[PDB]
């Protein structure tokens, strides 16, 4: 009865590690145990949450344990003790295994491969604590408790493997406890999360793991950002080493988006642009990814009106994102109208949502983008223009200022114009026919090329999988 | 975090905050190792200041740095620069990383240097930092107490003097057998790992050492140096251990080995040396080879079981009257009868022998040699109805019957060289008639049996008065002749001639005949036979590229050299000369016979190219790398190719099957029985091409071949050394495509497989089982079987050195030397 | 709720076992699923997405209006006004 329900969700855990372990005693590898390892976190998730709190603790118990057995158990105590299912036939057994930790072998002790087993409980006490959606003094505690244990000694390709998710959980929950109530230990400790994240990325270059190093960077570059501390992140994005082999495709969606907010800080508004649609391509439609697809969305309007490019509107109603995108949206139309008076309501109306995000730094940098996109656009409609018109459009001083937000702007090339001060207009210098020029030549060599990677990237990743299958036994 | 209040301390101009700043830079250096790797050329100018005591710390943070940027070379630089503060990182659960990759370093470095010299422990391009860090390594695997650990990584870093500590203290004789067996897990790694010769000499003859200090000692591990060096004073001077104890049976057992392995020329000095030492002639009888054939006739004479419903089949189904069938027929009985003086052969098919004439009936002649081969006292006595001075009736009976008494004496001739140089010498100086021709063509083949690896400079004039002649078949033959007895010399006199007198003559038969004898001549010297091989591939003619091929193949033979496969690989794609694409691929197998795992992987890409020649040096290429122990891939890359339109590579498909499977059990690999009727369904259908019906019945007679007793040897496992035989029997066995005769060397490359017990007084699935079963002795052994036997613990004959566990001679021990029991009698004892 | 051209990502992607996990990490990340956050954080729902009949729903096609303002009222006087100096021409 209550003995039935957490033997069986214990079965499922224990066929999914037997699965590895097998895989592991042949020959260690990455790709493959990861493959069942992500497939056997899915169950847990949803185990832990759905069925009570204690059918992780019948585990930790079952197996033999350094000491977290009660260490897990510390955290259910709080939140209504349990005590049930720790007798005898929850921890006079060690779980079907052939020899390598079946029960009869283990308290023999004839082996002992606490190795894989260690790894995996950890796992189980970041899920439970991200179920319960409590963090306090329980996060402080999960810190102290796996990492020493970790870095007192080498670990296995495999082993390492299933660290890297554990930083990950100790990370947020440290960053959302800051957000819920902010307090005054929480910024020493930080320095402390800090030191880690990047002793780690030296520890995995030895081990010459691929998937191990990704998602570390992952966190090196989100931990700065939160922090502010961009200063130092610049030095970081430009001296990388990042794989794309073995990684996750959210992993990668990450990295790009990563990138796009350093840049933007930057005044890179072009390798912003491209990155950031590197991003979304990866991640799916699913409401699974939603909030990371709004974050990504608000950068990627930010992005164009920094440009001068402005986002389409069609992209807000195609999308059921219209409520969060709405001050983006406000700013669209203010850019390409000219009109600072719009502009400066919509920066009131929302500031409060836009300093949330963090993203209302970038966008105060708006309101010049509104001057120089309303000298663009009278210079497109006007070909020589006088200096007093510009005053009256766009509500601006003196002719003499609007000289000089002129000379100014086409230093990036903005307008596109030069200004006559003796003949007393501005003349624009489009006036197209590129095609007598030499420039689509240019243009032509440069897609071939790009055609010519992608060749490229088919041809190694079609026949590797291809590989596996031939080699592999199934006749 | 970020690092810049640590910047501000090295700019600050105090002295005292400038000390203090390495200290508080290296502490977190794995933290903020991106951002302190801009600002590394401060740290660089506070290591030139010579205000520091911590110039030392200042160059150990840039090792660190420079790890997590990317470039591992430059860390172990200036990891090598500090100076102490690096010993400290060898066990920690965190940081080793900048250790570790000096232990690679320095292996890189030892390669380089060797070359020039042995010393190289005294140049200032290896730091003695570095010195150091390796040693200590070294140090703690001999810690943890496991020296296999110790001695490899001692391997790669060309040092002379860890090794020699190694094996030094792990002789102090608490078990003999022990202190041996750790240095045959080196002796093995030493050829497959290293294969640069210097070094590896270096550590073979200083192996030699520890052996020879111990009283008792598996000595068999001191020969297998020996015979990888082929210095007749390392095997003289371990005579002359055991010539100090005095004993005989060693000696005996060991001198067995010892003719395989080696070369011929070893031996022809090396007993001349032991006689002026002094022994009992018995040891020098066995080191000519006579005793140690007449040991392995009597295993043949016994166990032999052969078909004669065969016999019969292949005589209904292939015509005496019919010339190419013919042929198939002669070749395929004899390789069955092959081993002992058996007249069955003669007597059943005595009128279908005469029906046939031109070369045919010279296959023929020579045919009975094959089945008689061995057998020396009586070698002259069944061939005399044969030979000339009673022989007039037919050409091709007098010649061919030289020929075949060339393979009965093969290689132990010595004798009958001076008898067959009469008859040549005498045709020499003619230009001949058609007899006379026929007559020497065979002379000229029998010779080289005889003088094999002799390096007879008589023979080499001999022959050089034909090739003078022009004679246009006894031409070619001369060639082949000149080719087998200079085996393995290198000469310049002989190269020079042969390779000139191709242009000399527009005959493609001869020309032929030089090219693929020049191989022979540049056996076993690498690439002192590369001068050779650049004239032989830059040459014009087609000719000349299908000998350079074979030049390649039997120097480099047995050693898989990463240079001499690549340069067969490319030629043979890019010609389109039919003959060359086939030569190139089959001189592949002979370079790669040290790694026959690899050889199906590499030449599956060549079956799949479908042009025909192409394809038939490919099949060739499996049944020769592969003629050990089976390969149940090896059989099915082969097995289409047996179903080709193209008839040739039907032919070569099933010779190679023969040749790999050669006497397995249908029970140790259940292929062996379907194979055999699938050569033997072609013979049955009539329907077929007289080609396929051609390699089906040649395939057959060599997979009987022995009665099935023999298999073919290309390295033995008795020392793990290659096999100087077996090799040249096969590459003349290819050339049966070309003429027919030559198919008889194939015998060369059998080699019988057997354990024989001798009285060492006056010489007289997952196979294994815990229940045993009794064997008698001088019954048929395999080399897969070998190793599951093990003499009884309670035993009346015992070996006197713990047993090799592969086929050959065992000298045994008999606790009761003088009372009767029940022997089996020697073919020499038969006789007188 | 998607993002660009709705099916272009939803044929793109499906879900997975594999996956799950992965995905639902990345919206807790960023800290909130930001649609449902967004309504309480401000005190109100939506009147200013009613600014256009397109910007509501999409149960047209776009426009690129931005105000909707009829110009057929600044047409008129402009017609009217401009006749009569030529009436007084």
């Amino acid at each position: 009865l209550h003995h039935s329900e957490k033997k069986y969700a214990e079965e499922d855990q224990v066929q999914e590690l037997l699965k590895v372990l097998n895989e592991i005693s042949k020959t260690t590898l990455t790709l493959d145990p990861r493959y069942i390892w992500r497939s056997l976190k899915d169950l847990s998730s949803l185990r832990n949450q759905e069925l009570l709190n204690a059918e992780t603790l019948c585990f930790t118990v079952n197996v033999l344990y350094p000491d977290s057995s009660s260490f897990k158990k510390n955290l259910l105590k709080f939140i209504t003790s349990n005590h049930k299912s720790s007798v005898p036939g929850s921890a006079e057994l060690r779980n079907s295994y052939p020899a390598s930790f079946y029960s009869v072998n283990t308290e023999k002790k004839t082996i002992e491969v606490t190795a894989e087993i260690n790894c995996f409980m950890h796992l189980l006490v970041q899920l439970f604590l991200w179920d319960s959606k409590e963090l306090e003094q329980l996060v402080e505690f999960n810190r102290k408790v796996v990492i020493p244990n970790l870095l007192c000694y080498y670990n296995l390709r495999s082993l390492n493997l299933i660290n890297a998710k554990l930083w990950f959980y100790i990370y947020l929950s440290h960053e959302t406890l800051a957000r819920s109530s902010e307090e005054i230990n929480s910024d020493n400790q930080n320095i402390i999360l800090r030191s880690t994240m990047m002793k780690f990325l030296k520890i995995a270059s030895l081990k010459h793991d691929n998937e191990t190093k990704a998602m570390l960077i992952n966190l090196i570059l989100r931990d700065f950002l939160n922090n502010g501390e961009v200063d130092s992140a610049s030095d970081f994005i430009s001296k990388l080493e990042y794989p794309h082999t073995d990684v996750s495709s959210s992993l990668e969606a990450r990295y790009f988006f990563y990138l796009s907010k350093i840049n933007a800080i930057q005044l890179d508004y072009s390798t912003a642009n491209e990155y950031i649609i590197a991003a979304i391509r990866k991640a799916p439609h699913n409401s699974k990814s939603l909030g990371f697809l709004q974050q990504s969305n608000k950068l990627h309007c930010c992005i164009q009106l920094l440009m001068g490019d402005i986002p389409e509107l069609s992209f807000f109603h195609q999308s059921n994102m219209q409520k969060s995108l709405l001050p983006y949206y406000h700013l669209t139309k203010a850019v390409k109208l000219g009109d600072l008076k719009k502009f400066t309501s919509t920066i009131t109306k929302y500031k409060q949502l836009l300093l949330k995000d963090d993203t209302y730094q970038l966008c105060v940098r708006l309101r010049s983008n509104v001057i120089k996109t309303g000298i663009r656009i009278i210079s497109l409609t006007y070909k020589k223009i006088s200096l007093r018109d510009i005053c009256l459009k766009l509500n601006l001083d003196s002719e003499q200022t609007v000289e000089y937000m002129v000379s100014r702007a086409i230093r990036d090339g903005v307008i596109e114009a030069k200004i006559n001060h003796e003949d007393g207009f501005i003349e624009t210098t489009e006036l197209l026919n590129i095609y007598d020029s030499e420039d689509p030549q240019q243009v032509f060599d440069e897609r071939i090329k790009f055609a010519n990677q992608l060749h490229d990237e088919y041809l190694v990743s079609m026949r590797y999988p291809e590989d596996k299958k031939t080699q592999q036994n199934e006749k | 975090t970020t690092a810049a209040p640590l910047l501000a301390l090295l700019r600050e101009n105090q002295d005292s905050v400038k000390t203090y700043a390495l200290e508080s830079i290296n502490n977190v250096v794995d933290q903020l190792w991106s951002e302190i790797s801009n600002e590394l050329p401060d740290i660089e100018a506070l290591y030139d200041d010579d205000t520091f005591s911590d110039r030392e710390m200042a160059a150990l943070i840039a090792s660190k740095v420079y790890y997590n940027l990317g470039e591992y070379e430059s860390a172990v630089k200036y990891a090598l620069a500090a100076k102490d503060r690096f010993d400290i990182d060898e066990k920690s659960q965190f940081v080793e990383t900048i250790v570790s990759k000096s232990i690679e370093m320095y292996v890189q470095e030892a390669s380089k240097q060797y070359t020039k010299d042995e010393q190289f422990y005294t140049k200032d391009i290896i730091d003695p930092k570095l010195t150091s860090i390796f040693e200590r390594m070294i140090e703690k695997c001999l810690k943890a107490s496991e020296l296999k650990l110790a001695l490899g990584i001692a391997l790669e870093g060309y040092r002379l003097d860890i090794i020699e500590s190694a094996l030094k203290s792990k002789l102090d004789q608490d078990s003999t057998s022990e202190n041996v067996k750790i240095i045959n897990y080196l002796l093995t790694l030493a050829i497959t790992t290293v294969t640069n010769s210097k070094f590896r000499s270096s550590i073979l003859r200083k192996s030699f050492d520890f052996l020879m200090n111990m009283p008792n000692c598996d000595y068999l591990t001191l020969n297998k140096v020996v015979v990888n060096l082929n210095d007749a004073g390392l095997a003289l001077q371990l005579f002359k251990k055991l010539k100090e104890e005095n004993d005989e049976g060693l000696s005996a057992q060991i001198a067995f080995d010892l003719v395989s392995s080696a070369s011929q020329q070893l031996l022809e000095i090396l007993v001349t040396e032991l006689t002026a030492q002094g022994y009992d002639p018995a040891l020098l009888n066995i080191l000519s080879g006579l005793p140690t054939c007449d040991y392995y006739n009597t295993f043949l004479l016994n166990n032999k079981n052969i078909d004669i419903g065969l016999l019969n089949k292949s005589k209904s189904s292939l015509d005496g009257k019919f010339s190419l069938f013919h042929t198939a027929v002669s070749v395929a009985n004899g390789f069955m009868h092959a081993g002992t003086t058996d007249n069955s052969f003669i007597k059943a098919n005595l009128p279908w022998l005469g029906k046939a004439q031109n070369w045919a009936k010279f296959t023929a002649t020579a045919s009975l040699g094959v089945i008689h081969k061995g057998n020396l006292l009586e070698g002259k006595k069944v061939m005399a109805p044969y030979l000339p001075g009673s022989r007039a009736s037919s050409r091709f009976i007098k010649g061919g019957s030289l020929y075949g008494l060339g393979l009965i004496y093969a290689g132990f001739g010595r004798d009958t060289t001076d008898y067959l140089k009469n008859i040549i010498v005498e045709n020499s100086g003619t230009s001949g008639d058609e007899d006379v021709d026929v007559l020497l063509h065979g002379a000229s083949l029998g010779i080289g049996l005889a003088a094999m690896g002799s390096a007879n400079i008589e023979v080499y004039e001999a022959l050089k008065e034909v090739l003078y002649n022009d004679s246009a078949t006894s031409g070619e033959a001369a060639a082949l002749g000149m080719g087998l007895c200079m085996l393995g010399t290198g000469k310049p006199e002989a190269i020079h001639d042969m390779f000139t007198y191709s242009q000399e003559t527009q005959h493609g038969n001869i020309t032929r005949g030089l090219a693929v004898g020049l191989a022979l001549i540049n056996y076993g010297r690498q690439e002192l036979a590369d001068d050779l091989i650049t004239k032989m591939l830059a040459s014009d003619e087609s000719l000349l590229r299908y000998g350079g091929a074979f030049t390649i193949a039997l120097a480099y033979a047995g050693t898989g050299n990463n240079s001499a496969v690549k340069r067969l690989l490319h030629v043979a794609v890019s010609d389109s000369n039919d003959d060359v694409r086939r030569a190139a691929v089959i001189a592949l197998g002979f370079v790669l016979l040290r790694d026959y795992t690899t050889v199906p992987r590499i030449v599956q890409l060549l079956s799949k190219s479908h042009n025909a020649h192409v394809r038939c040096g490919t099949a060739f290429a499996l049944g020769i790398a592969c003629a050990g122990k089976g390969l149940q891939s090896a059989i099915d890359v082969l097995d289409p190719l047996t179903k080709d339109p193209v008839d040739f590579v039907r032919q070569a498909a099933m010779i190679a099957l023969s040749m790999i499977l050669i006497q397995q059990t249908e029970k140790l690999n259940p292929q062996v029985a379907d194979i055999n009727k699938n050569f033997l369904s072609v013979i049955t259908n009539k329907h077929q091409e007289g080609l396929a019906k051609f390699g089906a019945c040649v395939a057959q007679g060599i997979m009987n071949a022995g009665g099935r007793n023999v298999t073919i040897q290309l390295e033995n496992a008795d020392t793990g050394t290659l096999d100087t035989k077996s090799v040249v029997g096969l590459v003349m066995f290819s050339q049966f495509w070309y003429w027919f005769p030559l198919a008889h060397f194939l015998s060369l490359s059998f080699t019988p497989t057997t354990v024989i017990g001798i009285r060492g007084s006056d010489q007289a699935k997952n196979k294994y089982s815990s229940k045993p079963y009794k064997v008698d002795n001088m019954t048929r052994i395999l080399p897969q079987q070998s190793r599951y036997i093990s003499f009884i613990k309670d035993d009346r004959f015992v070996p006197v050195r713990k047993f090799k566990g592969n086929n050959g001679v065992v000298v045994l021990r008999d606790r009761e030397p003088k009372e009767p029991v029940a022997l089996i009698e020697t073919v020499r004892q038969m006789k007188d | 709720m998607s993002t660009d051209v709705a099916a272009a990502q939803a044929q793109s992607k499906i879900d997975l076992t594999k996956k799950k996990n992965e995905e639902i990490n990345k919206k807790s990340l960023e800290e909130d699923d930001e649609f449902e956050d967004f309504p309480i954080d401000t005190w109100a729902n939506g009147e200013t997405i009613k600014s256009n009949a397109v910007t509501q729903t999409n149960i047209w096609e776009e426009n690129w209006d931005d105000v909707e303002v009829d110009d057929d009222f600044t047409n008129e006087l402009k017609a009217e006004l401009d006749r009569y100096k030529r009436e007084n021409q």
